[PDB]
């Protein structure tokens, strides 16, 4: 199984907001979709599928503030 | 076949309208009224645009398909389709079966009548149900504009062919179509909306440019009530601007009317001092989503500018007033009809997904500099 | 090393852009003179915003990027992030650091000053080389905007750092639109009279709403506003000398500046005979204006820089009408930043596509009788 | 043995269509196509229609060139080849 972290969006970037889930459970995940709206300090970013096939479960819901780098935010099988 | 219907849309989906020119129109009669060639055309033409737009009635989000307003539509489509091609295979030169087909074109058109108001309320429907996601929204904009347009397009067609099969017009074209007697009638009757809703009401004034010969009035080839819907939806918005953002009736600042005559383009520019709205808001006043509570006068008076090749365009300063602008164009071999076709590029714009956006958006927490 | 450019490159423009208000920069450039915060800011930033960009210029037509300006700049590029990146192991607290990180802001900004006409000579030898292609040419509209707003991005990036640490930078936190618009037009004015040696009057008016009597004021980059001024004030007074033929009479450019609660909007009209609205888009594509003019493309970018826009609407015969809209509020004016992403990469993976909409044939059908 | 072809027939794009005329080619001999493709635009009395490409593959050979008037339905206007090396 996958599973997706959260990446430093910014040089400096330390911990982020995860805004809205763009995906739901079950959809497919092709690469370069919109999977989630992460918020920073210094911007919004739409967070990008980079591995394609489908999720399974979200970890970290919508509107959970302050989430550290490399945090498990869901996890996706091909 | 009824059961067959879906093989009907198939094939003549498979076709591109034929855009007609508002020459070609006058041309047609400015001489002999020629019921059967008229009627060759549009017993082909007529299923051709209706199976064209309801190849993408049935490619919109099905949350918005199912609904009962959209249903209604989309079987008086079929209806009107079904009717059409009962005369696919009858023939001209027989009197009776001209006849017969005038009068299969004023039913289509009386079942069609409230279509606008109907296909409003199912989204209506879909609004008060399922809110609104990016996705199926930026359909139903695409959708809207195309589906009402092909609307705007059919009923010319049937227009035309009743108004000369059953006043100087040629149907419903004004070969010499007074523009500024257009804006007075539109504001004629938007004033007595308004001075009876209000108690209160901005003059007129209007000035017009002929360059093309200084000391001539303006006139053109047109489609006057077409003109005049335009006209008395922008009329009757200034009207309540100046009306709202102002104290006293006895100082309230006039609608100024300029008209503009130039070698391609004939210009209208409605200015009012109603205090104006932000830019952000201006996009808004184009959306079919945004305009239905909790009004689609601007965008499908939009669409009549936009159906001979012209366009309409709001430009606000908020404090100040709003300038609106009717393009036209200036030639009846310019105005040619803008009609939807459906193809691979058209289905296209029915297979967008969400998607990050190629822009920086801030943070709505913006970090503290100090 | 100049040969892990290619990995430099991935690294930063893996990351987005950090789009700035102009309430932050004042908080930061009034409260905080902190050149610590700001190096360690900007030794990030720009590397990000250099690599983004450049992620796209190589997304550019082989024949585009092929040609001997765009490699140019292209090259300035890299020994710019080059440049930059030698400061990212140094230690923001000795001073010496500070001193060279100014200095080689200061050369960058040299080295990069030629940009906008550098680019638009390459345009012009793909233009004079490669007849012409839609799809490219579409790729390179959508590559001009966001390369020439990064660009106006990252100069005010080093403005800012130079002028505060060797008006708040280069922003006027009680900017006089109208002054503005007056030296805006003084300069123009002079061009035209040694020209042409005739030139038309300015007529300004404001009205503010927020406050009645206040004269218009607003927190802006007073030469990012008397830019975009300066090209619409030369448009206006050549359009009026060349249509009309009387030194004596020739009609004022009016300018009418207006303040809301949201929006800042300042409206240029002249009565310089106007143009089709056909033509008015390709005001602002750059393969149109490129001979055998980028002034109108790039004051637009000017205004989308802090959320605001400049829309143009003339009348063929009578004039034009040019209006900038800003944004009042400093929390509202924040920076409009390109991002390379895969949403970006998409757009120049376009192909050549069939129409939308039904276009009318050439020689369309005689509907005249017998 | 033949390299699996599919040919381009030009069909009726009116209903009351019977002959075509080919205004320009937008896809250049070695060029790759998609089911979506603009292929070119076929010009009547009616409309100017953009023609799309219905079979993927790759073109190899233009049969009828531009500019020629009163083609016939179900003529064929090119040759498409299933892989890249059988042009
Ligand atoms: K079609
Ligand atoms: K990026």
């Amino acid at each position: 199984h996958m599973q997706v972290l959260l990446p430093a969006l910014s040089p400096t970037m330390t911990m982020g907001t995860v805004q809205r889930w763009e995906k739901k459970v079950g959809e497919k995940l092709s690469e370069g979709d919109l999977l989630a709206e992460i918020e920073t300090d210094k911007a919004t970013i739409g967070f990008e599928v980079q591995e394609e096939g489908y999720l399974a479960k979200i970890l970290v819901p919508e509107g959970t503030r302050d989430v550290p780098l490399g945090t498990p935010l869901c996890i996706i099988v091909e | 076949s009824l059961a067959g219907a879906p093989k009907y849309i198939e094939h003549f989906s498979k076709f591109s309208p034929s855009p007609l020119s508002m020459k070609q129109f006058l041309d047609f009669g400015s001489s002999n009224a020629c019921e059967k060639t008229s009627f060759t055309f549009l017993r082909q033409e007529l299923p051709v645009r209706l199976a064209n737009i309801m190849k993408e009635i049935n490619l919109l989000p099905d949350r918005v398909l199912s609904t009962p307003s959209v249903q209604l539509v989309q079987s008086w489509y079929v209806q009107s389709l079904l009717d059409i091609m009962e005369f696919l295979d009858k023939d001209p030169e027989d009197h009776r079966t001209l006849s017969q087909f005038t009068d299969a074109l004023v039913t289509i058109r009386n079942r069609h009548n409230d279509v606008v108001p109907t296909m409003a309320q199912g989204v209506l429907e879909y609004k008060d149900t399922y809110g609104d996601d990016p996705v199926s929204n930026q359909n139903i904009q695409y959708f809207l504009d195309r589906f009402y347009l092909s609307r705007i397009s059919i009923r010319m067609l049937i227009n035309q062919h009743t108004l000369i099969f059953d006043p100087k017009h040629i149907g419903s074209i004004d070969p010499n179509c007074s523009v500024s007697d257009v804006v007075k009638d539109a504001y004629d009757m938007a004033k007595l909306l308004c001075d009876k809703y209000y108690m209160a009401s901005p003059d007129l004034e209007i000035q017009e440019v002929n360059a093309t010969n200084a000391t001539q009035p303006i006139h053109m080839v047109y489609v006057p009530s077409h003109l005049y819907h335009m006209l008395f939806e922008l009329f009757k918005n200034a009207m309540r601007a100046t009306v709202e953002s102002h104290e006293s009736s006895l100082t309230l600042p006039p609608i100024k009317i300029m008209v503009a005559l130039g070698e391609e383009d004939l210009s209208i520019k409605m200015s009012d001092r109603g205090g104006g709205v932000p830019l952000r808001k201006i996009e808004r006043l184009f959306s079919y989503m945004y305009s239905t509570a909790p009004g689609y006068g601007l965008p499908i008076s939009r669409l009549y500018a936009k159906y001979f090749q012209g366009d309409l365009q709001l430009f606000s300063m908020e404090g100040f007033g709003t300038d609106a602008v009717i393009y036209l164009k200036a030639l009846s071999t310019d105005s040619v009809e803008r009609l939807p076709v459906y193809n691979k590029s058209a289905w296209r714009h029915y297979q967008t997904i969400q998607e990050a956006g190629d822009w920086c958006v801030p943070s709505t927490e913006p970090k503290n500099t100090s």
